[PDB]
């Protein structure tokens, strides 16, 4: 097997700015005067999409941003200027020997202007209380960077345990991300308290974004 | 235009067997070489099986890890390429992808899931706002206790996309949970209906909820 | 020569 280590694991580039990606393999991937190397992007939901062929080579439609070099043992992915749907991974990929082996993968970030999330809250629905469960939810979107921190209040008492975070991957146009907070609870200890809040921090907003409901304020 | 769709994943319990088939136009496919590769997030992507052209003999090629227990052919006539797999494994769990062209083409993948565990389908609860702004509003569908992945959830069949937000599953107790939330104006809801639609196709279960407000 | 059934991504021949 022809193993390839890519560098870094991860970047975030400003926009028109330069991004090198870089892959490293065990072995030379040169054949017959032409240099076995491929690049791929993967955008979020997505198959792995060709980019480059023969090192250097473009696919068809592939924008001109995008060009790659190397020869031997070390390869580049150049993307320049930078643009808002570049946010994907970058695999670099071998075709000479057998097994084709892919690098672990590159993930590009793309920096733009800090904003703040809107955070929305969202109590058990009708149908989740027929069912004997209790998940409230909150929703914290369109927010940059991606480091945020929620907090859960049940009655003003700080909760720890039922609470999963997941975000989506970078947005391709507006460059955000997004995710949702869910306390997951039974109907017996959601009822016994009343006032259930989901308390956001993050680096653009100076005091914490607070947003709750009282059970039967209606 | 090219197009490779993957049918044939689903779930199945270890030692078992699965047919993974792959449909493929807009290219000369008798001259094409056909391959499957996999994705997970442990291994990352595993390039799986090879097989050539008529000219090259069909040649067949798999990673060491799954010889003599998966096969790869073809149907020139029909254009398809298919996988079986046997004496499945935990590991062989993945998101499997067709190709052509070695790597030019790519479909979209067919889910295979190698676990022990039985099918369990999603509740699918919708989420209104609190009672009580205006300018927009932000609504909720979640997909709670399902298994196994995946699921597809759309937003008024596909005419709702732009202002939502789909969470990516996570494991929550041995089974999958996962959101989505949709931001409009209050013009349009509750005016005009917004209904989640969720699909869990190794259940068969396809359900339509709407977003119904709370009243007291 | 051009490739064609091997792919502009496949091994290459003489």
């Amino acid at each position: 097997d022809i193993v390839l280590t890519q560098s870094p694991a991860s970047l975030a580039v400003s926009l028109g700015q330069r991004a090198t990606i870089s892959c490293r393999a065990s072995e030379s991937v040169d054949n017959y005067g032409i240099s076995s190397m491929n690049w791929f992007q993967q955008k979020a939901g997505q198959p792995p999409k060709f980019l480059i062929y023969a090192a250097s080579k473009q696919g068809s439609g592939v924008p001109a941003r995008f060009s790659g070099s190397g020869s031997g043992t070390d390869f580049s992915l150049i993307i320049h200027p930078v643009e808002e749907d570049d946010t994907a991974v970058y695999f670099c990929q071998q075709s000479k020997g057998v097994p084709y082996t892919f690098g672990g993968g590159t993930k590009l970030e793309i920096k733009r202007a800090d904003a703040a999330p809107t955070v929305s809250i969202f109590p058990p629905s009708s149908e989740q209380l027929t069912s004997g469960g209790a998940s409230v939810v909150c929703f914290l979107n369109n927010f940059y960077p991606k480091d945020i921190n929620v907090k859960w209040k049940i009655d003003g008492s700080e909760r720890q345990n039922g609470v999963l975070n997941s975000w989506t991957d970078q947005d391709s146009k507006d460059s955000t991300y997004s995710m949702s907070s869910t306390l997951t609870l039974t109907k017996d200890e959601y009822e016994r308290h009343n006032s259930y809040t989901c308390e956001a921090t993050h680096k653009t907003s100076t005091s914490p974004i607070v947003k709750s409901f009282n059970r039967n304020e209606c | 235009e090219v197009k490779l769709e993957e049918s044939g994943g689903g779930l199945v319990q270890p030692g078992g067997s699965m047919k993974l088939s792959c449909a493929a136009s807009g290219f000369t496919f008798s001259d094409a070489w056909m391959d499957w590769v996999r994705q997970s997030p442990e291994k990352g992507l595993e390039w799986v099986a090879e097989i050539r052209n008529k000219v090259n003999n069909h040649a067949t090629n798999y990673a060491e890890s799954v010889k003599g227990r998966f096969t790869i052919s073809r149907d020139d006539s029909r254009s398809v390429v298919y996988l079986q797999m046997n004496n499945l494994k935990p590991e062989d769990t993945g998101i499997y992808y067709c190709t052509g062209l070695t790597f030019d083409y790519w479909g979209q993948g067919t889910t295979l899931t190698v676990s022990s565990a039985k099918t369990t389908a999603p509740s699918v609860y919708p989420l209104a706002p609190v009672c009580g702004t205006g300018s927009s509003v932000t609504l909720g569908c979640l997909v709670k206790g399902y298994f196994p992945e995946p699921v597809t959830l759309t937003w008024n069949s596909g005419s709702l996309s732009s202002g939502v937000h789909t969470f990516p599953a996570l494991l929550l107790s041995g089974l999958y949970t996962l959101s989505s939330s949709v931001t409009v104006t209050s013009n349009t809801w509750p005016s005009q209906t917004i209904t989640c639609n969720v699909a869990h196709p190794a259940s068969s279960t396809k359900v339509d909820k709407k977003i119904e407000p709370r009243g007291p | 020569g051009p490739p064609g059934g091997r792919g502009l991504t496949g091994p290459i021949g003489p």
